[PDB]
Formats: structure tokens, sequence, C-alpha cells
């Protein structure tokens, strides 16, 4: 209830924290794309709507890593800002989950 | 009336202004080439 | 299939014909790009000599991964890098590696231009015409969208501001307002 949503919404506040102090910080390393993303709300973005959409060959660059399922990064592409990118073992366990 | 009777050639000044479209790049590339050597 | 390739965090930019490097015809038009964008984005960019076959990722593998490894450090503050590479001809010569370069075809659309060009040089340089023709024939025939940027403009002028309204663009691209 209001007995969960004090954590499950400091969490969030924690997050965007974490988000906007990234904006600031160089770009730890880019990468080329092999696959699509597109947040679905199944996907539990630390912050919702703030996870960053691409296909497959674009190019992101990843500013640090937020936790073990998500990194800060943009795409790299006019007016795209900051964001949570899906790290690999989250994109395979969207597909995992999927399946079963 | 003469004059008309050449304007058949339609199919020749289509080989015309190809050719000066040779002519227009060659000497563009050229200096490309010139302005690339005094540097 | 990982998700995710790590690349330089700027692509480098890798010039291609209009023919062979290492002949006359393609190694001046190409000097001049270079010359040109040395000066147009001077204090955003180095231009750097690579040697080393690049492709292979002759030289050996340390000599190969030290330059990637030279590549990737000179994008890491997000200047722009741009590679003077001997070897390199043909787009699908860089699809292997983690370069990931911006691929800018410089082209000749006439054969018969391209011709007159290496005659122009001389027989020094018209003795190996048929090669030079054969390569340039060879980027003709791939789809475009295998080159990020294609720069058929016959004014040296031209191809300069549309490869620097590209690499403007990717500065914007990669430098988003604070």
């Amino acid at each position: 209830q209001g007995p969960h949503m004090a954590l499950r919404k400091e969490a969030e506040r924690q997050a965007l924290a974490q988000l906007e102090k990234a904006k600031t910080k160089p770009v730890a390393f880019a990468v080329r794309t092999n696959v699509g993303y597109n947040p679905s709300p199944g996907d539990e973005v630390p912050v919702e709507g703030v996870a960053i959409t691409f296909e497959p060959k674009d190019f992101l660059h990843i500013k640090e890593k937020y936790n073990n399922d998500w990194w800060i990064g943009r795409l790299v592409k006019e007016g795209c800002e900051v964001g949570f990118i899906p790290s690999p073992v989250k994109l395979d366990s969207l597909r995992l989950l999927q399946e079963q | 009336t003469k004059e008309r009777e050449k304007a058949k050639s339609r199919g020749t000044f289509q080989k015309l202004r190809e050719k000066q479209q040779l002519e227009e790049d060659l000497r563009g590339y050229m200096s490309w080439i010139t302005q690339g050597e005094v540097m | 299939v990982p998700p995710y390739d790590v690349v330089p965090s700027m692509r480098p930019i890798i010039l291609v014909g209009p023919s062979l490097k290492g002949y006359e015809v393609t190694d001046m038009m190409q000097k001049a790009l270079f010359d040109f964008l040395k000066h147009l984005f001077d204090g955003r960019i180095s231009i750097t000599r690579v040697t080393a076959d690049i492709s292979l990722a002759r030289s050996s593998l340390a000599e190969v991964q030290s330059e990637i490894e030279r590549i990737f450090e000179l994008a890491r503050t997000l200047q722009l890098v741009a590679l003077d590479a001997d070897t390199i001809n043909h787009p699908a010569q860089l699809s292997k590696t983690s370069l990931a370069p911006i691929i800018v075809y410089i082209k000749i659309t006439s054969p018969k231009v391209l011709q007159r060009l290496i005659k122009s040089r001389g027989k020094s340089q018209s003795k190996h015409l048929n090669v030079q023709i054969a390569a340039s024939e060879k980027l003709a025939q791939c789809p475009p969208e295998m080159f990020d940027i294609i720069l058929d403009e016959n004014q040296l002028e031209d191809a300069c501001e549309h490869l620097a309204e590209y690499l403007e663009a990717y500065w914007k691209a990669t430098h988003p307002p604070s």
C-alpha cells in the first residue's frame, strides 16, 4: 500500500537523482547495438518512461552503470537525451521471462 | 522551314550536354588535384 | 550475438575512393580533403596516419591492436577523429572490426573523367590505369547504404562543404546541450 509506496517511490527519486547527475559526466564508452529496444511497462525501468529506445546498428554513449540491470546513457542523435539502457543480462532476462 | 527539318536531332543534344558535363567535371577535379600540390 | 559492441566514442572518419590509394589521383584528392578538415575543424579534430593494416582485425597482430587502441584513445574526449588509412579501399574492409568508421565515398561519377584524370598524371600513373579503373567500378557497384557520406561533387569546395556539414551535424549528435 502506502506501506509499500514508501520504498518504491523513494527508489524512483533515487534513480532520477543519479540520472540528472550523470548529465554532466564524461562518456565512459560507446557501443554499437546489434539489437533494438523499446521499453515495455513490464520491463520495470528505474524511472518509468526514462528508458531510451534504439534500433540495431544505432550508437549509444554510456555514462555510468546504474545497477546490474540498467546503464545510464544516450542515443547518439540530435535532440536525444540521457536515460536508462538495459544491460545485456537485463535484455537476456526480458527474453527469458517472455518465453516463460 | 529548312531549319525545322534539322530539329529532329534531339538525341544529339543529349550527347552534347553530357560532354559539356564531362568538361565541367574534368576541369573541376583537376583543380582538386592542383590545390593539393602547392599545399 | 551479443547485444552491444564497444566502439570508439567518436566514429573515425575513413575516406575511400575515387580509386585505389597509393596512386596520385586518389592520394591527392583525399589529401585536399584532409587539409580542409584540419582548418575547418581546428581545435576539435585530430587527423592521423594509419599505416598498419587495420583491416587485418604484413602488420603483426600486436601492431594492429595497438593502432586500434590508439584510435579508441583519440576519440575518448569526443573530438573528431579522421584516419588516413593507407590500406583501406573498400567499406567491407573494416566491417569485421569494432572501429565502426564513418565511411566517406569520394566518388567520381564518370569513368571517362577518372580515366582522363589518371592520364593527366603522366604515363607513370597511366601504366596503372586498369587496376585503378577496376577498383573505382567496384566502389560504384556497392549499394549507397554501405557509405555514410558520398561526395560526388566535382568542385573541391562543394565536396568539402558537404563533408563539413555532415561532420558538424555529427558533432551536434555527440555533444548534446548542457
